């Protein structure tokens, strides 16, 4: 097949922290209050 | 001759740092020009990174040091929106200062274990009286640091000891299995990287093994596909810098609860080497050449991919 390689391999490699990435879009910084705004 | 290098490897392990090192020790590097364009990237980073704590600090019920910080936290996404991508004022540079120097905000950076926060994001808020001066022009070992939206393939063209590379990054973004075949194709060497400081990351609700055996569970593919057999297998356990500061406090019994060895660096580093090691079934047929990498650390590289040019040479 090598075809159950390309599926957990974009997955890995899709890992690690996200809404860090590239620059600040107010969409960003906007869920990023709302979620502020509970603790 | 023409050689080909595919980066492969979990995400946020080394991969796109290092084919900037490669931009940086056998091309020009970073030219002040270009430097300049990075100045909005690095802004926003150091705030997705302050947020990235703040948020946390939600799911680790850590509250905030000291009371008054709350209103911080508001000015943060009033002003935020306004670091128009080459501008931050003396007003966003004292509000994460003041955010980032907290004793609560503190204590939830160092459970940085118990979510997800990139590794450059320590780098820049301690470096902030640096950065938000004015007249700032991010430095080459800042635009290192910078953490840009992956997008298709990233390559790098570079000549070294009369050799033309080129080498491959896909990972992060979801990728077309017919675009996968093209990276294969002609391989010469792959260079997977792993990162040794996520031994201890604890995990999430939609995953049934720690990161660690993920990143491994990759590598038992990669390493024993059809595809790859007349094929270097390099591997960097990248972050040793990390590692060897997280094991003095998280034994590496977190990761491999198996482990009887002492919680040291140098026998936890070879450790975990040996796992991802052992998982090549042809050792009769295949040998992996491993390094313990830093790859921030532009030195270091240069060090060990001119010892993984070393092996490529006398392989062809
Ligand atoms: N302290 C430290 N940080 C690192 C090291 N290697 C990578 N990083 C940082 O952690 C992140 C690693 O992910 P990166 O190479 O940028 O993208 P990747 O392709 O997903 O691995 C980047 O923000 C790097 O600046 C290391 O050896 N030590």
């Amino acid at each position: 097949d090598i075809e159950g390689l390309v599926e957990l391999l974009n997955r890995v490699q899709s890992s690690g922290a996200h809404d860090q990435r590239g620059l600040l879009s107010n969409e960003e910084v906007f869920r990023a209050l709302r979620d502020f705004d509970r603790w | 001759r023409e050689v080909k290098l595919l980066l492969l490897g979990a995400g946020e392990s080394g991969k796109s740092t290092i084919v900037k090192q490669m931009k940086i020790i056998h091309e020009a590097g970073y030219s002040e020009e270009e430097c300049k364009q990075y100045k909005a990237v690095v802004y926003s980073n150091t705030i997705q990174s302050i947020i990235a704590i703040i948020r946390a600090m939600g799911r680790l019920k850590i509250d905030f040091g000291d009371s008054a910080r709350a209103d911080d936290a508001r000015q943060l996404f009033v002003l935020a929106g306004a670091a128009e991508e080459g501008f931050m004022t003396a007003e966003l540079a004292g509000v994460i200062k003041r955010l980032w120097k907290d004793s609560g905000v503190q204590a939830c950076f160092n459970r940085s274990r118990e979510y997800q926060l990139n590794d450059s994001a320590a780098y820049y808020l301690n470096d902030l009286d640096r950065i938000a001066q004015p007249n700032y022009i991010p430095t080459q070992q800042d635009v290192l640091r910078t953490r840009v939206k992956t997008t298709g393939i990233v390559e790098t063209h570079f000549t070294f000891k009369d050799l033309h590379f080129k080498m491959f990054d896909v990972g992060g973004q979801r990728s077309e299995r017919k675009k996968w075949i093209h990276c294969f194709e002609g391989v010469t060497a792959i260079i997977f990287c792993v990162a040794l400081s996520d031994y201890d990351l604890v995990l999430a609700e939609d995953e049934e093994m720690n990161r660690m055996h993920e990143s491994m569970k990759l590598f038992d593919s990669i390493c024993n596909n059809k595809w790859f057999t007349d094929t270097s297998i390099i591997l960097f356990l990248n972050k040793k810098d990390l590692f060897e500061e997280k094991i003095k406090k998280s034994p590496l019994t977190i990761c491999y609860p198996e482990y009887a060895g002492s919680n040291t660096y140098e026998e936890a580093a070879a450790y975990i080497q040996c796992q991802f090691e052992d998982l090549n079934k042809r050792k009769d047929t295949k040998e992996i050449y491993t390094h313990f990498t830093c790859a921030t650390d532009t030195k270091n590289v240069q060090f060990v991919f001119d010892a993984v040019t070393d092996v490529i040479i006398k392989n062809n």
